RNA sequence: CCGAGGGUAGGGCCCGUGACUGGGGCGAAGUCGUAACAAGGUAGCUGUACCGGAAGGUGCGGCUGGAU
RNA sequence: UGGGAGAGGGUGGUGGAAUUCCCGGAGUAGCGGUGAAAUGCGCAGAUACCGGGAGGAACGCCGAUGGCGAAGGCAGCCACCUGGUCCACCCGUGACGCUGAGGCGCGAAAGCGUGGGGAGCAAACCGGAUUAGAUACCCGGGUAGUCCACGCCCUAAACG
RNA sequence: CGAUGUCGGCUCGUCGCAUCCUGGGGCUGAAGAAGGUCCCAAGGGUUGGGCUGUUCGCCCAUUAAAGCGGCACGCGAGCUG
RNA sequence: GAAUGCCGGCAUGAGUAACGAUAAAGAGGGUGAGAAUCCCUCUCGCCGUAAGCCCAAGGGUUCCUACGCAAUGGUCGUCAGCGUAGGGUUAGGCGGGACCUAAGGUGAAGCCGAAAGGCGUAGCCGAAGGGCAGCCGGUUAAUAUUCCGGCCCUUCCCGCAGGUGCGAUGGGGGGACGCUCUAGGCUAGGGGGACCGGAGCCAUGGACGAGCCCGGCCAGAAGCGCAGGGUGGGAGGUAGGCAAAUCCGCCUCCCAACAAGCUCUGCGUGGUGGGGAAGCCCGGGUGACAACCCCCCGAAGCCAGGGAGCCAAGAAAAGCCUCUAAGCACAACCUGCGGGAACCCGUACCGCAAACCGACACAGGUGGGCGGGUGCAAGAGCACUCAGGCGCGCGGGAGAACCCUCGCCAAGGAACUCUGCAAGUUGGCCCCGUAACUUCGGGAGAAGGGGUGCUCCCUGGGGUGAUGAGCCCCGGGGAGCCGCAGUGAACAGGCUCUGGCGACUGUUUACCAAAAACACAGCUCUCUGCGAACUCGUAAGAGGAGGUAUAGGGAGCGACGCUUGCCCGGUGCCGGAAGGUCAAGGGGAGGGGUGCAAGCCCCGAACCGAAGCCCCGGUGAACGGCGGCCGUAACUAUAACGGUCCUAAGGUAGCGAAAUUCCUUGUCGGGUAAGUUCCGACCUGCACGAAAAGCGUAACGACCGGAGCGCUGUCUCGGCGAGGGACCCGGUGAAAUUGAACUGGCCGUGAAGAUGCGGCCUACCCGUGGCAGGACGAAAAGACCCCGUGGAGCUUUACUGCAGCC
RNA sequence: GAGCUAGCCCUGGCCAGGGUGAAGCUGGGGUGAGACCCAGUGGAGGCCCGAACCGGUGGGGGAUGCAAACCCCUCGGAUGA
């Protein structure tokens, strides 16, 4: 049957992307948090 | 008259359609249509704020001249009578001797090929628009402005009209379609006659699909819901209302008057609607 | 080949009969009231409509086959 | 061919009286209703009076034992459209006539459908009386309906 | 109660006997035939169907008879539901 | 030493289940240490509206080649989507960007919000929509509309020549649109040819043939032809298209007009460039100087912005054309021609799947296009088959029980069972024929029956041609032939009578309920005069609606027919300028503290003072409600009638043992041999009843009852057969569970159901296939039930707040 | 977090074949004119049958699955809400 993950590169970039995060106070806090933790990827990789 | 169908399906048994007899031109003026932005009942927050809306036939908005005092003195030939999906009235294409073209809503009795004009000096004839001061007492009238130069707001639906009842100072006294008696400023324009397509109210939609074509999604009774949803929700089996009948939001919906109390327009409303 | 008729299937008409039910006739020694015949105690009759335990009443229109 | 009388019919208009309701004034202790009463309305200002407005229905006098129509039926006034009918002339046609099973059309009121309208009136209904009782007659209220358009219904003491 | 799955049916039996039938008896208001009543007896047997989820029960047609109970109201790591 | 403890390691179950579609394999040759599993050949099977091909997502080197086999691969492995390495993706024309706008997003101006932020006309962004210039073939191990070859084409820049009032982000036209149906003419694709080309074949009884087999095309500028699309021309006037206008709009006049003309597209032809089969020779060579023609069928595609009809009335913007304004008119633009210039990103490969989403090489999910042939009435259905692709990554045997999927069955034919559950039956087309009832449509495929293959003969109309032959389509009549059987295989309704509920088509509990529930047209109440009511938001702003009472919100009811009674005392709502109560505030009689004082400070009565509540009315398709007792009629029984208590008023019509009836399987009738169900009645309705509508209703229903006919392995009652498992051998090898165990029966006992205690009986040691009675067998710290001054959802005339409103 | 799901918005796409045969139109009949009747033409419909496609009715299988909802048979819609 149809499952929950239906990858879509535009949808991924526009939703979780670096520019999406920077638009909003909550999103900037996500980036701030992932930099503080030392994440290698601050934002989901999507090939564009 | 309205048009009937033989019962060759279960829905054609009752379905009735407008005869479209007065209609003489079946395409709109290209320069007078713009796209109508379907909302689905959603506001700028994306929230539904009028339930059960959406999914109707695509429509183009015909620009309607609800002023007409825009062009005093300049007559116009009635070029056509057209269908308008955005209103119950038909519409009339006016070719002004100006070269300008505009739509007005079609009065009952309007004839393609006749002329109309607007202004204090306009003949008291069907299709002409005058300030209310100069229309004789007693004549029925449509597309009435509520305040001067603000546009026709009263008596715009198919078959409706207002009647001039008397004068008092700067104001004339109208009986609106609802039956309410109201003072309207005498400088407010109006068009003599009643709105056409009076058979509109005799239409039988006939099947659920017809409401859908109109953008009317199914309506759900409060009684069919659960207490999370509605005052009438819940109960085992069917239930009577078990409380004064209410809206989804709890206010009572059998008689509870809702006009704002201290509203400045009460000074101008002589007698609340009848019926 | 046709063919008495037999068989299958579906219709039509008529008759008898049926739990129960509708009124009708008659009987007469009962209960209720008194609708009509006198101006019959609300003149009557009437088509129709709505209503009432019952005769009946009322409405709308009609007739005189209505007393004074 | 020339004339007549008529609530004959259809359509659109349009007048005044009255009832009701609403607004303004003025005014107060009752009004209304009956055989007599009561319900009802009325000091939250009714009735009675003046002015203003709205709306529907019916048209006083003329009016008659009258007129018109085939019948049902038709009554303020104006206009248009339209039927029947009488008379005088004795001009035209030349029996072209009478009736009429079926057919078709028309057909009071009540009733029905769709929409409108709703003042007065009023089945149902509620109340007051009357009465032995009173699902009536009388009284106070009151919804269909009564009015208009369209479509049905097709009945009558549709009677001379 | 850190779970002992429930009515009825189907399947599969096995047991008790306070015995429905078949075998053996005494008493009889046992002439015979047929019954009644008690005693001994559990070896075997104890039908098909209509109604109802039904157990039961009523009814139809039979029968030598159409027994009553126990087995976690036997039997859902056997089925049904 | 225990916490169903935590982490890790290792056991048991066990050489057990299983090894992932029952489309299927066999042999020979080769390779190699090793081969059922890799390569090759032949044979066999499966897909073929796909299980073949192309494209888009997504994936990200998985592509190609060499060398490998530890691990990954459900076995094996020499193989591989695996390991190592090397190579591979080439564009002005394909797609996206240097173009346009859609929803939406963003957002100069502006507005709003404690902050963060929310909005917002323009503008900008935003595509799978608009716009825009490349076709065919060849080449690589691997890319190709990209490289090459041939023939075309676009834009920008510059120049030349000719032409013109040139010039825009401004005006205008255009772009520009639905659904259904559809004409003419083409093309894609297909069928046939006794014609053209071709290597060959003659078998096994016959055939040297009008024999068999194979192929018989593709692209192509200008021109030309055919078919279509689009479009009137001139003048005069002009006040509108937010400046200007010669444009567009409007008025009038003139020729034209279903024409032509002009223009644009499709198709055909077209110089030119290509391709080119079977067969047999080692992907290539040959066939071959390949031939490349005629006829038929024919689109849903093309001409196209075609046509008609209909109502639900069917984007925008840019490119483009035209108009003019500043300007500028040695410029500029337009047309032709020539030269130059022409960027960035993608391109491999998988792509209905072993490379995407599902933890897996997972029987599941995944949008667009092509999808051949024959026959079955048609078709994308079905059977077979082309091209192409596969045999599903464990095998070999065996021939038990049992299981699954399948086939048949004597006699009976629902006797099965909750139920004909399941499975039979029926089944396509043509013809005949078809009932109650009905809203006149229907019910209807009612029901029921007849026909159906092949051969010969005669003949009717159509399409294409030419009007004829040929091809193709639709028929009709006659006579025959064969079988058990002619829709001979595959695909393809069993039917009828009668109730309940819901009018109907629809919707729903993703993953236990598809229904009688929701919706639904339709009916009624009610709110709302527009800056509407109402809804979201603190607001601004939005929706409502660019709507205006024939409209919009809320509620109930639910097509349609006939209807919808009585009670307004209570609650709701509506109306009521009186009265009563009524908060802040006003008022300030009177009184108090303090000061030597002027004074400062405090308390405070009458009176005035809103909504609300009280009070007076109205209101039911507003919340709701709609009785009891005694008596009475020529026999009994009953009670039309009377009396009486109570109430706000005492249930009307209609219906009734009902989706409601406890007693109940009520009683009676019907059907049955027999009927707790069913249907028809009756009415003492425990406990129907009129828009939480009442009573009916044709048609409809994978709804729920009852009956019958047909037919059956449902059953009496079972039997046989098939394949996939189960079983045996080789390969790989789990699981929950598990205090440890050397783990029998009875009768007892025991915390009351004992392998484990007592007594007795029975019993050599260990497995294998089977069955499920026990181990109070496993699983899940019982959902029931109670308990906890545990939680949460929901309600209200519980309490107390708050929003909102007054 | 709406890449699942629910609703709406914008822009595209898809629905083999066959059947029934509404309105209208034309002709005829009818009539004072009409209504209307008949034939042809026509091609309507939350019309019918049935693939794709969308579903998920009954049963069987599966139940440490091929699968944390699948498989087979059967079944509903299939120009429309
Ligand atoms: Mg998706
Ligand atoms: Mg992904
Ligand atoms: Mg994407
Ligand atoms: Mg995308
Ligand atoms: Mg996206
Ligand atoms: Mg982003
Ligand atoms: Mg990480
Ligand atoms: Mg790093
Ligand atoms: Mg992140
Ligand atoms: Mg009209
Ligand atoms: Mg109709
Ligand atoms: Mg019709
Ligand atoms: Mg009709
Ligand atoms: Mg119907
Ligand atoms: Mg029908
Ligand atoms: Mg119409
Ligand atoms: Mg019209
Ligand atoms: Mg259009
Ligand atoms: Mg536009
Ligand atoms: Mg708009
Ligand atoms: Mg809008
Ligand atoms: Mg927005
Ligand atoms: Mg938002
Ligand atoms: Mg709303
Ligand atoms: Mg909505
Ligand atoms: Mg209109
Ligand atoms: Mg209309
Ligand atoms: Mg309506
Ligand atoms: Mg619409
Ligand atoms: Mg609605
Ligand atoms: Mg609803
Ligand atoms: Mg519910
Ligand atoms: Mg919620
Ligand atoms: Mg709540
Ligand atoms: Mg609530
Ligand atoms: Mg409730
Ligand atoms: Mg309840
Ligand atoms: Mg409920
Ligand atoms: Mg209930
Ligand atoms: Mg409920
Ligand atoms: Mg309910
Ligand atoms: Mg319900
Ligand atoms: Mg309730
Ligand atoms: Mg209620
Ligand atoms: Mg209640
Ligand atoms: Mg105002
Ligand atoms: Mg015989
Ligand atoms: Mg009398
Ligand atoms: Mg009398
Ligand atoms: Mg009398
Ligand atoms: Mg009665
Ligand atoms: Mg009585
Ligand atoms: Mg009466
Ligand atoms: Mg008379
Ligand atoms: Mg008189
Ligand atoms: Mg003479
Ligand atoms: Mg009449
Ligand atoms: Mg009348
Ligand atoms: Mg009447
Ligand atoms: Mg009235
Ligand atoms: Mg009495
Ligand atoms: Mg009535
Ligand atoms: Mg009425
Ligand atoms: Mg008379
Ligand atoms: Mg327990
Ligand atoms: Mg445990
Ligand atoms: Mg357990
Ligand atoms: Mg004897
Ligand atoms: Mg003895
Ligand atoms: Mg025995
Ligand atoms: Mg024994
Ligand atoms: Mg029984
Ligand atoms: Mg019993
Ligand atoms: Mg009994
Ligand atoms: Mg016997
Ligand atoms: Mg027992
Ligand atoms: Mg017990
Ligand atoms: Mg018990
Ligand atoms: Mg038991
Ligand atoms: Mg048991
Ligand atoms: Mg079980
Ligand atoms: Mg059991
Ligand atoms: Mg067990
Ligand atoms: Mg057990
Ligand atoms: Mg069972
Ligand atoms: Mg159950
Ligand atoms: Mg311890
Ligand atoms: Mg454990
Ligand atoms: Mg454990
Ligand atoms: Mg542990
Ligand atoms: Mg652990
Ligand atoms: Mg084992
Ligand atoms: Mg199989
Ligand atoms: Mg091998
Ligand atoms: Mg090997
Ligand atoms: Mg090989
Ligand atoms: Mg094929
Ligand atoms: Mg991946
Ligand atoms: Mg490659
Ligand atoms: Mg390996
Ligand atoms: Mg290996
Ligand atoms: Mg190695
Ligand atoms: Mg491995
Ligand atoms: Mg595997
Ligand atoms: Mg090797
Ligand atoms: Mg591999
Ligand atoms: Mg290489
Ligand atoms: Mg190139
Ligand atoms: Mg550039
Ligand atoms: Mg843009
Ligand atoms: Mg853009
Ligand atoms: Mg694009
Ligand atoms: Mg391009
Ligand atoms: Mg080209
Ligand atoms: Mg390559
Ligand atoms: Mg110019
Ligand atoms: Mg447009
Ligand atoms: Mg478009
Ligand atoms: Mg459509
Ligand atoms: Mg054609
Ligand atoms: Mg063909
Ligand atoms: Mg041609
Ligand atoms: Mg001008
Ligand atoms: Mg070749
Ligand atoms: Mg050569
Ligand atoms: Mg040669
Ligand atoms: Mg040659
Ligand atoms: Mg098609
Ligand atoms: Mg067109
Ligand atoms: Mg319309
Ligand atoms: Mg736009
Ligand atoms: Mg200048
Ligand atoms: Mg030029
Ligand atoms: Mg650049
Ligand atoms: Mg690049
Ligand atoms: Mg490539
Ligand atoms: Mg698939
Ligand atoms: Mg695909
Ligand atoms: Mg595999
Ligand atoms: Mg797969
Ligand atoms: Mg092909
Ligand atoms: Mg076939
Ligand atoms: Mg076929
Ligand atoms: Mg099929
Ligand atoms: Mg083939
Ligand atoms: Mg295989
Ligand atoms: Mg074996
Ligand atoms: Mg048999
Ligand atoms: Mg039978
Ligand atoms: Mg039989
Ligand atoms: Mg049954
Ligand atoms: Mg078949
Ligand atoms: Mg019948
Ligand atoms: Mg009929
Ligand atoms: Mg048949
Ligand atoms: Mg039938
Ligand atoms: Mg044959
Ligand atoms: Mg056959
Ligand atoms: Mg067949
Ligand atoms: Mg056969
Ligand atoms: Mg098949
Ligand atoms: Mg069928
Ligand atoms: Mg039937
Ligand atoms: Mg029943
Ligand atoms: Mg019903
Ligand atoms: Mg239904
Ligand atoms: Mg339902
Ligand atoms: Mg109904
Ligand atoms: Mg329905
Ligand atoms: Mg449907
Ligand atoms: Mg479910
Ligand atoms: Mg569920
Ligand atoms: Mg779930
Ligand atoms: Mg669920
Ligand atoms: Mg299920
Ligand atoms: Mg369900
Ligand atoms: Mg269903
Ligand atoms: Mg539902
Ligand atoms: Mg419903
Ligand atoms: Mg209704
Ligand atoms: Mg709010
Ligand atoms: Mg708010
Ligand atoms: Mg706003
Ligand atoms: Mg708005
Ligand atoms: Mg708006
Ligand atoms: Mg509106
Ligand atoms: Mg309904
Ligand atoms: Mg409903
Ligand atoms: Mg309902
Ligand atoms: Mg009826
Ligand atoms: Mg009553
Ligand atoms: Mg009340
Ligand atoms: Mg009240
Ligand atoms: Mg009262
Ligand atoms: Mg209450
Ligand atoms: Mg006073
Ligand atoms: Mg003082
Ligand atoms: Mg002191
Ligand atoms: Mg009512
Ligand atoms: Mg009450
Ligand atoms: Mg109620
Ligand atoms: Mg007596
Ligand atoms: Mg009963
Ligand atoms: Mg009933
Ligand atoms: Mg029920
Ligand atoms: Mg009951
Ligand atoms: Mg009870
Ligand atoms: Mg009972
Ligand atoms: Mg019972
Ligand atoms: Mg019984
Ligand atoms: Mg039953
Ligand atoms: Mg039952
Ligand atoms: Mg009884
Ligand atoms: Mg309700
Ligand atoms: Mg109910
Ligand atoms: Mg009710
Ligand atoms: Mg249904
Ligand atoms: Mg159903
Ligand atoms: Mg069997
Ligand atoms: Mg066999
Ligand atoms: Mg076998
Ligand atoms: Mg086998
Ligand atoms: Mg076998
Ligand atoms: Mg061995
Ligand atoms: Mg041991
Ligand atoms: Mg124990
Ligand atoms: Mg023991
Ligand atoms: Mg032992
Ligand atoms: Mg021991
Ligand atoms: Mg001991
Ligand atoms: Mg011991
Ligand atoms: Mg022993
Ligand atoms: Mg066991
Ligand atoms: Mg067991
Ligand atoms: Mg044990
Ligand atoms: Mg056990
Ligand atoms: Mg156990
Ligand atoms: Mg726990
Ligand atoms: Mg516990
Ligand atoms: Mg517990
Ligand atoms: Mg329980
Ligand atoms: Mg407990
Ligand atoms: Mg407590
Ligand atoms: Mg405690
Ligand atoms: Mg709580
Ligand atoms: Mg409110
Ligand atoms: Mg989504
Ligand atoms: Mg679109
Ligand atoms: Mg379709
Ligand atoms: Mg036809
Ligand atoms: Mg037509
Ligand atoms: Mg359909
Ligand atoms: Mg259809
Ligand atoms: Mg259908
Ligand atoms: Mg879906
Ligand atoms: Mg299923
Ligand atoms: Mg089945
Ligand atoms: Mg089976
Ligand atoms: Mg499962
Ligand atoms: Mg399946
Ligand atoms: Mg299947
Ligand atoms: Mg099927
Ligand atoms: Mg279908
Ligand atoms: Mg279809
Ligand atoms: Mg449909």
């Amino acid at each position: 049957m149809k499952r929950t993950w239906q990858p879509n590169r535009r949808k991924r970039a526009k939703t979780h992307g670096f520019r999406a995060r920077m638009r909003t106070p909550g999103g900037r806090k996500v980036l701030k948090r992932r930099r503080q933790k030392g994440r290698w990827r601050l934002t989901p990789a999507v090939r564009k | 008259a309205v048009k009937k169908f033989k019962p060759y399906t279960p829905s054609r048994r009752f379905m009735t359609v407008a005869d479209f007899s007065e209609i003489t031109k079946t395409e709109p003026e290209k320069s007078l249509v713009k796209p109508l932005k379907k909302t689905g009942g959603r506001n700028n927050q994306g929230r539904i704020t009028v339930r059960f809306r959406g999914g109707g036939h695509k429509r183009l908005y015909r620009i309607i001249d609800f002023k007409r005092w825009d062009k005093v003195g300049i007559p116009a030939k009635v070029a056509a009578i057209e269908y308008d999906p955005n209103r119950s009235a038909r519409i009339a294409l006016l070719h002004y001797v100006d070269g300008e073209k505009r739509y007005i809503i079609a009065p009952d009795g309007l004839q393609v090929g006749q002329q109309v004009v607007a202004g204090p000096d306009a003949p008291i004839q069907v299709g002409n628009a005058l300030p209310l001061r100069f229309i004789p007492v007693g004549t029925v009238v449509h597309a009435v402005e509520l305040e001067p130069k603000k546009g026709a707001k009263l008596a715009r639906a198919a078959g409706t009209s207002a009647q001039i009842q008397g004068r008092e100072g700067d104001y004339v006294i109208l009986r609106l379609p609802s039956g309410e008696l109201r003072k309207v400023h005498g400088e407010c324009y109006a068009t003599v006659g009643a709105v056409g397509n009076a058979d509109h109210k005799n239409i039988v939609l006939g099947k659920a699909g017809r409401s859908r074509w109109l953008g009317r999604r199914p309506h759900v009774r409060g009684a069919a819901m659960n207490p999370v949803d509605h005052p009438h929700g819940g109960g085992e089996g069917r239930a009577p209302r078990g409380r004064p009948p209410a809206s989804p939001w709890g206010w009572q919906t059998k008689g509870l008057k809702t006009r704002k109390r201290r509203k400045p327009s009460s000074r101008f409303i002589i007698a609340r609607r009848k019926k």
